[PDB]
């Protein structure tokens, strides 16, 4: 029981942190696919790991 | 008085339960169109594309066909203080708020280019406020970088 | 006309199996010739150099003789917005892209030179996108220190 507990913890709180970040990319990420001239400024395109 | 003739190829019609919503319009090598805007482009060419749209600025775009950029219309970052075409009336630009003579604006409509002095897209209307005679509209205006999306007070969605 | 001496003077063929290829030139003291180019040069002081290459830019350059410096082309790096000459049309610089009628550009037929309003080689066009009415090129073209390359996707390698 105490270790599945824990490991369900260790697993949700590893999903959360993924999600944060994904959703970090989102937010910063989106207004440059948005914006129609736009493109991301390429050292922010090697930290967000950009899709271009 | 000549930016229709770019109007009637930058601007797809979206379509919900056999009726109009609004419009999309092929701006750049991105088609434009707002989020509200619910149904479907009557064109398959864009309905087949996925958009990375955003709940921040109302707003889904999608890079369209290969094909398609031939007749996407010119868009600008400049926003000159003067005047500004559009379909039902001739845009005001004062200050960053873009306004209309009430009236003009009407349900749905959302998504139709604002075409500056060169016939160039300087934003994607999106709504307007009841500023008595003169309502401001929530049009979603872009900046050389970024998306700036604008909206008054009192704005409806029209 | 005006382009015809400048065109004369740099162009060189690039043939094989019975056809040209594609071309090469002589801009500055550079020899262009695109990578992908598959032949040999009409002048054997062309072809018998050694070339660098890079299959990035997809550029092929050499020091050409000092007697051919005195034919090679005036080159320039600006790029005002506007149109520009091409053997086959005037092709249009919209918004950073060089862009040309469909069906002006053949398959093979890269390699050439495109000039400005005052007869300076600016950029060297490969293949072209299949953009509607608009073929898109891609194309090689340089800044005051360093090539690069433009490349519109869906590019075919004409």
């Amino acid at each position: 029981a105490a270790v599945s507990g824990a490991s369900l913890m260790a697993l949700l709180t590893l999903a959360a942190t993924c999600c944060m970040l994904a959703t970090a990319r989102r937010k910063c990420l989106t207004p440059y696919a948005l914006t129609p001239g736009a493109v991301v400024p390429l050292t922010l395109g090697l930290l967000c790991c950009a899709p271009r | 008085r000549m930016c229709m003739k770019i109007e009637n190829d930058c601007i797809f019609e979206v379509k919900l339960d056999g009726k109009v919503t609004g419009y999309a319009c092929l701006v750049g090598d991105k088609v434009m169109k707002p989020a509200h805007v619910k149904g479907t482009i009557d064109n398959p060419d864009l309905a087949k594309l996925t958009y990375k749209k955003s709940s921040k600025y109302d707003l889904e775009c999608a890079q369209i066909p290969v094909h398609m950029k031939s007749d996407a219309s010119k868009y600008t970052h400049e926003k000159p203080e003067g005047h500004y075409n559009w379909h039902h009336g001739a845009v005001q630009y004062s200050g960053g708020r873009f306004t209309i003579p009430t009236g003009a604006g009407k349900p749905g409509d959302s998504g139709r280019p604002i075409f500056d002095n060169k016939g160039r897209v300087v934003a994607i209307v999106l709504g307007g406020a009841n500023e008595g005679a003169r309502t401001a509209l929530s049009v979603v205006t872009w900046t050389k970088d970024m998306v700036t999306r604008v909206t008054p007070e009192g704005t409806e969605e029209w």
